[PDB]
RNA sequence: GUAUGUCUAAAGUUAGCUCUUAUUUACUAACAAACUAG
RNA sequence: GUUCGCGAAGUAACCCUUCGUGGACAUUUGGUCAAUUUGAAACAAUACAGAGAUGAUCAGCAGUUCCCCUGCAUAAGGAUGAACCGUUUUACAAAGAGAUUU
């Protein structure tokens, strides 16, 4: 269900300062200014970084300038958010560019209609958006799938070619798809622009996963005991030997390893 | 030709010689205080010329 | 969320101001830490946008304002204000100012007023300071000789230019020597009919001579080993004019 | 100076917060009153 | 005078050099507008543009509107719009200095932000804690041109540059070390002085190599530390003591 | 062989014993008879 | 500039135009921000080494930190991410014995 109270849009929330302003432009335009901006921003974003030799192509296409060190791919490897929006940028200048094609004049209205069918339904195979994101593949499978619906309801006469423009519910896959993932480009890039800007948190503390079960339950059963001992033992402040009586415990836990009657001399 | 400071291995390193480390001067108690801090003044700057003549 | 220390000087002559808040604006320029920054013009028509550059905590540390970063009970520099109270209290009371990022944030963040703020904080001990500052004042080229190092080169212009109704100038201050220079024929005479005569600038005594010889820098000396012994030779010239 | 304080609308792509910054700072533990530690009151151990 | 003229364009548009600096590197890094991949050759130039004063010194804008701040861009001699600049394109005098009484501690006279203490390279905008006067004035070498000078003939070039930037205290060309310490009568002249021979050249045009000008690497005018000698720290601590003296009888008048 | 670490003036801040000499042994080598790294 | 009201001229002309006048409509933007060094990005260029337990070769997970980086990240990776090893003297006494100054 949709949340009631959200008065707020995000457009609506724009044009109500001083710095958006309202213009009718051609939508091929629109389109080919989205694509100069989208690569304004992120050829921006990788030479904020200092990533200067990832030459990104027009085409949104990022490759290494020449072959790198390791720390030229530790600075130059990057998430599934950059990518994520360098692959969006590939499939929106695909679109922009068979309209492009179509409108200087070089090819017709039918075959820009198979083209942006084309574009719509080899996403997975024109793009790349399928690694950084996967479950992309679910809109892929159902734009696979909406082409072997239509292109057997398209080709009942017609057999086997290209000519089929029918594109409207693919792109309605990929709008869904869009629909979807605002919100996690808006968190994802406002967490990479706020580690750019910002920096990183510097109160990084790490949740115990199965990796730190040891170590963390080392840590837990060691300051429990060394408690105890404090406690237990008599006006003694603590230098040096408060790390040793614990050499103890662990000696007494590698004597239960091995089954050895922990006997020590002395010990309390 | 003065000597070179180490490189500043992060941008908030910490240069030891400029500033008191961290001022943490005591907390300030009943009895007067500037009659020695002037002695402590005097008798680090003849240590200083001291220095400065033998080191 | 403290309000700013902004005196009657940077806000000026008008009783309605209108300032802009912007919460953590900037990095403060005593201790790089954010702070919500307040930003304004004096007139409404001012073309100058004056903002603050410190914040609050360092402005109360040091008893300052946050825009002319002077203090705000006297509306002075921060150096001369504890040099002032150094003569009072006989005391070197001085602002001690930190150089390491780390040093500057934890000597903004702890609670104290360091340097000299202590003293003009509250207006009693001020007005103690204060008449006690009043208990202590209680209590066509020439040759020029005779230039203690003290003199600077612009005095020696603008007391020439005062005695006169208004060029250059050539003071080497190592050989304690002036020089003079100009183009205009009827300035020269001019310059000898407002009189080897005296230049009294601040009761400092400076001879002139008329120098017929084109002076260059090289005139006065070509090194700095000249200048001291010609400046030794000239006191003694000077003796024995005395 | 009676004076309105009037937040601007900053601009939305901007960084909202730009003296915002990672960084790290030691506090000072200040000591306004000393606090008193009252503990009123060999060879097996 | 400059009272009485308008400020000239003293260069076009078309005739600044571009914003992208010499190739220092391989691919330009269009962030931080500079150059990656290699260091090798010097980013610093000998600057096209000289000030000259008494040429294209007038009244602006920045008169009519009253603002006090001056040209960064009439001090490096590379203002485009003359006459409209907001800024002021003439020498900083007395009476200009004297309105930026209230804001030249936290300012500089270009509207540029004071910051804590000076760089590690002593050069830059300046503090508001040091009143800061004299300016060294360091490579000289590739200024002359690697040029064979006696330090006289150089230290009257000095004299006679900074002369046409406001009122000196003290020049002193120091031979052993290749540098001057240029002292002025106010802070905002010298912040103008610094700005103004940033990367010039000391090079007459009645010399031969003034079609080799722009080859090697300018001036290095940049803030100066504390003159340290005795005798200099003395004048110092009795001038701040008398100026001392004068705003004692001004907090008296005050209150 | 990587990770990674370290060095690198263009710019000038003011006054019994001592010894030669060879054999042996031990640890190391992306050094040799197209390619292999944490 | 638009409109409302009035006067004066063309003009002994209730048509129209001009000139002059009072009112109304309309009322204080933008800047934390200046265009190549000198208010600071880092990598790369040179040269050498080339990894934590020890006899070798290593998988690690941790901890402290006034070290951070890549990462959407509270995941994960960065040589176990790096520095860790370095100096090292007084909450200091009591008993007993002899050799010395008075
Ligand atoms: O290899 P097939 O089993 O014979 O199927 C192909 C294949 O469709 P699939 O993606 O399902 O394999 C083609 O798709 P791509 O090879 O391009 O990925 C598609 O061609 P287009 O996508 O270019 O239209 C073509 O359809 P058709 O040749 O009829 O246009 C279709 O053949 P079928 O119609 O026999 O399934
Ligand atoms: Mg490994
Ligand atoms: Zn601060
Ligand atoms: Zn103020
Ligand atoms: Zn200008």
């Amino acid at each position: 269900l949709p949340t009631n109270h959200n008065k707020t849009k995000l457009l609506k929330s724009l044009k109500n300062t001083k710095y958006f302003q309202q213009t009718t432009i051609d939508w091929v335009e629109a389109g080919l200014q989205l694509c100069r901006q989208g690569h304004n921003m992120l050829n921006l974003l990788i030479h904020r970084k200092g990533l200067t030799y990832l030459h990104l192509d027009y085409n949104f296409n990022l490759k290494p300038t020449k072959t790198l060190t390791t720390k030229e791919r530790k600075k130059s490897r990057l998430g599934n958010s950059f990518h994520l929006m360098r692959e969006l940028l590939k499939m929106m200048k695909l679109i922009v560019d068979t309209h492009v094609q179509f409108r200087l004049g070089n090819v017709d209205a039918f075959q820009l209609a198979d083209g942006i069918h084309y574009i719509l339904n080899h996403i997975g195979q024109l793009t790349g958006i399928y690694r950084y994101k996967y479950k992309v593949m679910h809109q892929i499978r159902a734009c696979k799938d909406l082409k072997h619906i239509i292109y057997y309801k398209f080709n009942k006469n017609l057999g086997k070619g290209p000519g089929c423009g029918f594109w409207q519910p693919a792109w309605r896959v990929w709008l869904n798809f869009l629909r979807g993932t605002i919100p996690l480009l808006e968190r994802y890039i406002g967490n990479l622009i706020t580690r750019q800007f910002e920096g990183r948190s510097n109160e990084i503390v790490k949740t115990t996963t199965k990796q730190r079960l040891d170590a963390y339950y080392d840590l837990e059963l060691r300051n429990s005991v060394m408690d105890d001992i404090l406690e237990m033992m008599p006006e003694s402040i603590r230098q040096k030997k408060a790390r040793t009586i614990l050499q103890h415990l662990s000696e007494a836990w590698r004597c239960w390893k091995a089954n050895i009657p922990w006997d020590v001399p002395g010990m309390p | 030709v003065a000597i070179k400071k180490p490189k500043k291995k992060y941008g908030t390193d910490i240069d030891y010689n400029e500033d008191i480390v961290y001022e943490q001067a005591p907390m300030p108690g009943i009895y007067d205080t500037s009659t020695e801090d002037r002695q402590i003044k005097k008798k680090f700057e003849q240590f200083e010329r001291k220095v400065n003549r033998k080191g | 969320e403290p309000p700013p220390n902004i005196c009657e000087q940077c806000l000026g002559d008008e009783a309605n101001i209108r300032m802009t808040k912007i919460p953590q604006g900037s990095e403060c320029k005593i201790c790089t830490l954010p702070f919500t920054l307040y930003h304004f013009k004096t007139s409404k028509r001012s073309n100058n946008i004056i903002k603050t550059l410190i914040c609050v905590r360092c402005a109360t540390q040091r008893n300052i304002c946050q825009c002319c970063m002077l203090d705000s009970r006297w509306h002075i520099p921060i150096q001369l204000r504890d040099h002032l109270i150094s003569l009072v209290n006989e005391e070197n009371v001085m602002t001690e100012e930190a150089k390491n990022d780390m040093m500057k944030r934890f000597l903004s963040l702890k609670n104290v007023k360091l340097g000299g703020a202590q003293i003009t904080s509250d207006p009693s001990e001020a007005d103690n300071i204060v008449d006690k500052l009043k208990n202590i004042l209680l209590r066509k080229s020439f040759f020029l000789y005779n230039i203690d190092a003290s003199i600077p080169e612009w005095k020696i212009t603008d007391t020439v230019s005062q005695l006169l109704g208004i060029l250059s100038l050539i003071v080497n201050h190592k050989a304690k020597c002036g020089g003079l220079r100009f183009q205009s024929s009827e300035l020269g005479e001019r310059f000898v009919s407002k009189i080897r005569g005296v230049l009294l600038i601040d009761r400092f005594r400076i001879f002139i001579i008329p120098w017929s010889s084109g002076f260059s820098a090289a005139s006065f000396g070509t090194n700095t080993a000249e200048n001291i012994k010609l400046s030794l030779s000239l006191n003694k010239l000077i003796q024995l004019e005395l | 100076h009676h004076i309105e304080v009037v937040s601007k609308q900053m601009d939305p792509l901007l960084p909202r917060f730009v003296g915002k910054k990672a960084r790290k700072v030691v506090a000072p533990t200040e000591n306004d009153e000393v606090v008193p530690v009252l503990h009123m009151d060999p060879n097996e151990w | 005078s400059w009272r009485d003229k308008s400020a000239k364009v003293q260069v076009k548009e078309s005739e600044l050099p571009s914003s992208i600096p010499a190739q220092t590197g391989l691919t330009f890094n269009i962030w931080y507008n500079k150059w990656s991949q290699g260091f090798a050759g010097n980013t610093r130039f000998v600057s096209p543009f000289a000030l000259q004063p008494q040429l294209h010194s007038g009244k602006t804008r920045g008169d009519n509107d009253g603002q006090l701040f001056f040209c960064l861009f009439f001090a490096k001699g590379m203002c485009c719009l003359g006459p409209k600049c907001e800024y002021l394109h003439h020498i900083p005098d007395e009476e200009d200095i004297g309105k930026l009484a209230l804001r030249t501690e936290v300012l500089d006279c270009f509207g540029r932000e004071k910051f804590a203490d000076y760089r590690e390279d002593m050069g830059g905008i300046g503090s508001f804690r040091k009143k800061n006067k004299t300016l060294y004035v360091g490579g000289i070498d590739g200024a002359l041109n690697s040029k064979h000078l006696k330090p006289a003939q150089i230290e009257s070039r000095i004299r006679f540059v900074f002369s046409r930037l406001g009122d000196i205290d003290r020049i002193r060309y120091v031979e052993s070390k290749n540098c001057g310490f240029v002292k002025f009568k106010y802070q905002a002249n010298a912040e103008f002085a610094k700005e103004a021979m940033s990367n010039q050249t000391l090079l007459l045009p009645s010399d031969k190599e003034w079609d080799d000008r722009r080859e090697g690497t300018g001036l290095l005018v940049k803030w100066a530390n504390e003159d340290p000698d005795p005798a200099a720290q003395k004048r110092l601590q009795e001038e701040l003591k008398l100026e001392s003296l004068n705003m004692m009888v001004h907090l008296i008048n005050n209150n």
